[PDB]
């Protein structure tokens, strides 16, 4: 709550805006290396969020290819990230861990 | 030197909902959940979300994902199936009796506790095809849904499969909203075999009190009349002839039920000339070579039809229908006889008996009526029932039919079938 | 993260491919003793004692 | 007898890949020696041209 | 609540009797207000020669078209005005005749199937009419590849013997068959002691007995004695027939080892290991979930429209496998697969899935033993095959004592090493050579 959580927090900012991906317009989740689990998800995103989710990273390959970054103002301020992919994922994760559980008995 | 039997108990909590259970002390245990939701209840901006539906009975639940339904009913080597018919829904399950609870667990989940993701539906929609594929490989289904969509305007004209222009489009906001309005208390009945009645109305009570559908078993189906013909080259030219009849449980049903026995159902006798089948002498005197003919009975919650269904060669087929219609004529004209009334009573009372001789036929019938009639007939009361038809009630049956508005659908080479207009 | 194979199915399977893997490990053990004529081992053997 | 032989060896040492093998391998053993003995025995015995002769020369 | 296990206690016990005859009345009451009655004899068609051939066949389409005392038409009307049913069926080993009807009909009932096993009024007019009628069936049998399958299955499988041949025979002799030709094999086969009357429901075993002393009376009575063969027993070969035809659009492949028959124990294991592989169809609902892998792998990569284990069972001999039904190019594939399986579970079953298959077959069973007619095949089968009727309770003990070690040692046995029998239909271009679908029957890590 108090001075201890906005320090984490603030580490927490510190790293985000060090990681740099913002810089490029891309978000937490878009950087998440494609793994079975994470194909699925990708999988199971609705057409919008599907659709910006190609965009960014498009965006983001075209920067990288040139070398450049976002003006300041358009890089992805930490707290507005969000993280889209997340729940659908914890529950690809979920649903595999009950396939591996029924396989143990 | 069996012991004796128990007597069914039967339940209307004040909600709507019926509880029957029978303690047959059967190794194996059937539990099913009748719901009024059948096709009748889809309307033009939904059509086959109830096949979608009854497809979709191992979709994740709350508390049950896919896989956990799956692999948990085949772990005690269980059953989950859906059937439908225009009127009701029915999600019966089987399995050993020492796992009633897990089977109880899954069933309410699937019936009340349905997720519809996204993502599993959209993966489910390529089965209606395949499905509807499979049954319209029988000719009849295809000229049983004409015969309906010919027969009424309304609600009874839907089909048991999903228009072609619907695979694909179905939503899951629409599976939701269909469960939502049409699974409810006042629209369902919980029945029971190798279960016991204390179990079953708990099980009721704490998870089947559901109510915020609709009312009553009808946006009410209108009759209308006119036919659909289905060019297609099969060899076999397929034929139904019908009109408006009975519904259900009046005293009038029963009355088609026995005309249908004069004139003649199935077989009795593998290969047989069908001797005590009106209709099947009375084509053969006129007909000489392949062909079947049998009186047709479909009686529904507000409505019915009855007729007759022909098969025969493309060429024969004004022929047979002609000769079968003029048959019926003979009947509605007063010339049944008395032995005739009784042998076709003795076909349907035996023929009722022996269809609730399994578990399988005796819970539809126990749901079935639970869901049409609100109570449970024996089997004495209902014996009773067929006989108290009279000569005449079928006679009159018999004159309904020749006098009212015709249904028909056909399909085959139709060069040589007639058309209503030439009957 | 080997825990995904750790339960009685699992268990069954080891004990299953046991006599298998076992006798797998007699073959290898033979199949080089004989090809580099160990010296060693093979003096033990009847018959193998070409000295 | 002679149908229960092949039979048994069927049987005890042929399904199962692992003995089938564990045979050959153990049987390359023997065999590989039994051979040798054999052929050289019979590579002398067609000859007798050295060997005898350390008899004479030596033995010392 | 009562049990499962105290639930098969409570079946009440089939009861046996016998007529100074050989003709065994056998039953089963129970409460219903209906039944099924009838007669399960020992006569196929394993126990026909090459040129008798087809003739249980021919009798099965005279059996009820007259008698003596009930000519041409008759016997029908009888049992359609009772509201009841006749049927009847021929198999490769056995032959029946059975009536479902109203419990208070039993006496006509009998009387009825009586008069059909012993006055068969076998008149030319009809066995002419039969025969155009016959050629007919097999015209339209030709069109179900299944059955054509299982057909050419048998018949490599059992090339050289009785068991090879089919059940309606070759067009040939439905076409030469003489009314001495049947009235012979009628003779030879249905008499007393080759036959059970058994029933089902709502009835008294004393009314059934005191019906079969009455018009089952006077059979093997003044008669036994010489012209009574046994069984000889039937080489299973091992071998491939191949019917090539691209014209079909799907191919149907049956494969199978040697079974031991009726009798051996050993069948419960083998059906234990079948119900983990299971069947499959493509309106299963559930398809990359099912427990079963071949089903699971065959529904997630469509690999098949459906497939089916089985053990046909025969006397001192079956047919032990599976048949499937799949495109052309993907046939290889679900013969890998189905072997895979065999080979898995001949080598490595778990505890787990035998408990689910173990599961399966409990409710296979007493799913299967529900209502008269059900039941009235099976106390007919029954003694026909095992002698006795084997109450629920023993079949659960011995499903009971399977275990993993069973499994994998029973299927060792049939499965491992053993060359298949395998008949294929349809667009076929893709199925394995027979020396690499034998390989597959065996594998090198094991």
């Amino acid at each position: 709550v108090s001075a201890s959580s906005r320090w984490l927090e603030g580490i927490r900012k510190w790293y985000y805006n060090a990681a740099g991906f913002n810089k490029l317009g891309l978000m937490r989740d878009d950087t998440i290396h494609e793994n079975d689990d994470v194909k699925e998800a990708i999988r199971r995103l609705p057409e919008n969020l599907y659709d910006d989710r190609v965009f960014r990273i498009k965006r983001a390959l075209d920067l990288s290819m040139r070398q450049q970054i976002l003006p300041k103002e358009q890089w992805t301020k930490y707290e507005e990230d969000k993280s889209y992919l997340e729940p659908y994922l914890k529950e690809v994760i979920r649903e595999r861990k009950e396939r591996e559980e029924w396989a143990k008995k | 030197v069996p012991p004796h039997p128990q007597d069914l108990e039967f339940t209307r909590l004040p909600n709507g909902l019926v509880i029957a259970s029978l303690e047959n002390y059967a190794p194996a245990s059937r539990i099913g959940l009748f719901i009024k939701a059948g096709s009748r209840y889809e309307n033009s901006n939904n059509l086959g979300t109830s096949h979608l539906l009854r497809l979709a009975s191992s979709l994740t639940t709350k508390g049950a994902s896919s896989f956990k339904i799956t692999r948990g009913i085949e772990a005690v080597g269980g059953k989950l199936s859906v059937t439908s018919t225009r009127e009701n829904m029915a999600y019966t399950v089987e399995c050993l009796r020492d796992d009633v609870d897990i089977l109880m667990e899954f069933l309410l989940n699937v019936t009340t506790a349905p997720e519809f993701r996204r993502w599993e539906v959209a993966a489910l929609q390529p089965q209606l095809r395949i499905d509807k594929a499979v049954a319209l490989q029988n000719p009849q289904a295809h000229v049983i849904e004409n015969l309906h969509a010919a027969a009424y305007r309304n609600a009874l004209a839907n089909s048991l499969y999903c228009p072609d222009y619907r695979i694909g489009k179905v939503t899951p906001v629409e599976l939701h909203d269909y469960v939502q309005n049409h699974f409810t208390s006042a629209r369902m009945a919980l029945i029971g075999l190798g279960v016991s009645h204390p179990v079953l109305k708990q099980v009721a009570e704490q998870f089947l009190n559901i109510r915020g559908g609709l009312g009553l078993s009808g946006a009410k189906a209108k009759y209308h009349g006119g036919e659909i013909r289905e060019q297609n080259g099969d060899s076999l030219v397929h034929a139904a002839l019908v009109a408006e009849s009975a519904a259900i449980g009046s005293a009038e049903a029963n009355a088609f039920s026995v005309l249908q026995h004069v004139l003649g159902a199935g077989p009795h006798v593998k290969r047989g000339s069908n001797a005590t089948s009106s209709l099947y002498q009375a084509v053969a005197k006129g007909v000489h070579q392949p062909f079947d003919v049998s009186a047709f009975n479909a009686s529904y919650s507000d409505s019915g039809l009855f007729g007759f269904y022909t098969i025969s060669q493309a060429a024969s087929a004004g022929d047979v229908i002609k000769a079968a219609y003029n048959q019926v004529k003979t009947i509605a004209q007063g010339n049944l006889s008395n032995p005739d009334v009784q042998a076709a009573k003795n076909k349907l009372k035996a023929g009722y008996l022996m269809s609730v001789e399994s578990s399988e036929g005796f819970l539809d019938e126990v749901g079935s009526q639970a869901l049409a009639a609100g109570s449970y007939t024996p089997p004495s009361t209902v014996l009773q029932q067929i006989d108290a038809v009279a000569d005449a009630d079928v006679i009159n049956a018999a004159k309904k039919f020749v006098s009212g508005r015709k249904s028909m659908a056909a399909s085959g080479n139709l060069g040589h079938t007639p058309f209503i207009d030439e009957l | 993260m080997l825990t995904r194979f750790l339960g009685p199915r699992y268990r069954q399977l080891a004990r299953n491919w046991v006599p298998t893997a076992q006798l797998w490990g007699a073959v290898g053990a033979v199949g080089l003793v004989w090809a580099t004529d160990w010296r060693l081992i093979l003096d033990w053997v009847p018959y193998i004692n070409g000295k | 007898v002679a149908p229960t032989l092949t039979a048994r060896l069927y049987s005890l040492l042929f399904r199962r890949t692992s003995t089938f093998a564990l045979t050959i391998v153990v049987g390359a053993l023997f065999f590989e020696r039994a051979f040798d003995q054999g052929a050289d025995a019979i590579y002398e015995h067609i000859n007798e041209g050295k060997l005898w002769k350390h008899i004479k020369h030596k033995y010392e | 609540t009562a049990t499962y296990a105290q639930a098969l206690q409570s079946v009440p016990e089939t009861q046996v009797s016998q007529l100074d005859n050989g003709l065994r009345v056998a039953s089963e009451q129970s409460s219903q207000p209906t039944c099924t009655v009838g007669v399960w004899i020992d006569a196929g068609s394993r126990y026909e020669s090459e040129k008798n051939n087809g003739a249980g066949y021919f009798v099965e389409h005279l059996a009820f078209k007259g008698t003596k005392n009930r000519p041409g038409n008759a016997l029908e009307k009888e049992v359609e005005s009772m509201g009841a049913h006749l049927n009847a069926y021929s198999t490769r080993e056995h032959t029946a005749y059975y009536i479902k009807a109203l419990s208070k009909d039993l006496p006509k009932a009998v009387e009825l199937l009586a008069d059909i096993v012993q006055n068969c009024s076998l008149e030319d007019s009809q066995i002419e009419k039969e025969r155009d009628v016959i050629l007919q069936e097999l015209q339209e049998n030709d069109t179900s590849m299944r059955d054509v399958v299982f057909n050419y299955l048998h018949a490599t499988a059992f090339q050289g013997t009785p068991l090879a041949q089919s059940v309606e025979g070759p067009s040939e002799n439905v076409r030469k068959l003489s009314r001495a030709d049947l009235t012979e094999y009628l003779s030879r086969h249905y008499k007393a002691p080759r036959m059970v009357l058994a029933a089902a429901g709502g009835l008294e075993h004393r009314q059934l007995l005191d019906l079969a002393q009455k018009h089952f009376s006077g059979l093997s009575g003044t008669y036994d004695e010489d012209a009574v063969p046994t069984l000889s027993p039937c080489r299973f070969t091992g071998s491939q027939i191949c019917h090539r035809e691209d014209g079909l659009p799907l191919a149907h492949v049956a494969i199978a080892v040697e079974g031991p028959g009726w009798a051996h124990p050993d069948n419960v294991a083998l059906q234990v290991a079948n119900a983990i592989i299971g069947h499959y169809d493509c309106t299963y609902g559930g398809g990359a979930h099912l427990s079963s892998p071949l089903a699971s792998i065959a529904a997630t990569n469509k690999l098949c429209q459906s497939f089916q284990t089985f053990n046909i069972c025969y006397a001192d001999t079956g047919l032990l496998g599976a048949h499937f039904v799949c495109d052309h190019m993907s046939i290889d594939d679900m013969m890998f697969v189905l072997q895979g399986q065999w080979m898995r579970l001949c080598t490595s079953a778990t505890e787990s899935e035998v408990l689910r298959g173990k599961n399966l077959l409990r409710n296979a069973l007493v799913s299967h033993l529900d209502g008269t007619t059900p039941v009235c095949e099976d106390i007919g089968r029954s003694l026909l095959t095992y002698g006795r009727r084997i109450p629920l309770a023993e079949w659960e003990s011995r499903i009971a004592e399977v275990d993993a070690r069973v499994v994998r040692e029973v299927c060792s046995k049939y499965f491992y090493d053993q060359c298949p029998a395998v008949a294929g239909f349809g667009p076929i271009e893709q199925l394995p050579d027979y020396n690499r679908i034998r390989s597959g029957m065996f594998w090198l890590r094991f």
